[PDB]
């Protein structure tokens, strides 16, 4: 099952918000 | 990488900060 | 966690079923 | 609520109670 | 069930990007 | 200006919910 | 077009169901 | 345009990531 | 079907294109 | 409030956490 | 408005799917 | 670039180019 792919899409969104767009 | 340890179990947003440039 | 992830979908479902508050 | 609707899926009707 | 719904949710966003103007379901 | 394109992205997720 | 319709004003999930 | 709705949608998500329930 | 094919393993951009209109 | 403040301009992670209830 | 910020959240997602 | 995919719609190809 594609569980790591799904989670990965959530992680980019969390990285986006943590690292702040100049990051 | 990030996927193997942050999909495993939920990383704290502190763990996550360590991946920022 | 597939569950923590699921929760993310849960709030989006509640936002649009509920409206805004 | 996360527990309930992520073990077993909730219908839109159930969700409306959490409004 | 949940895992199937979650996956499908990601499929449609993926189709949205890949399918452009074309679309993918009316 | 990609307003239509961003909206539509939420749109299809709203539709997915509704059409089960 | 669903698009034009629901990116102008917010569509209810019932409006949304018609297009299913 | 439905701008409030769309931003509200990203907010609830970012709140879930930081606050959980 | 797209579910059986794209949820059991990861679909490329071309695999996904097959389900466009 | 939250919409105004955060749909006017960007709210960091620490700022959105002030909204956790 | 957070126009650019929201747009970017979508971008990262698109880039993930393509990369 | 945000500057260019938020003032207009980027294609998959334009997005592929923002990877390496
Ligand atoms: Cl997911
Ligand atoms: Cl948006
Ligand atoms: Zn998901
Ligand atoms: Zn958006």
């Amino acid at each position: 099952f594609v569980n790591q792919h799904l989670c990965g899409s959530h992680l980019v969104e969390a990285l986006y918000l943590v690292c702040g767009e100049r990051g | 990488g990030i996927v193997e340890q942050c999909c495993t179990s939920i990383c704290s947003l502190y763990q996550l900060e360590n991946y920022c440039n």
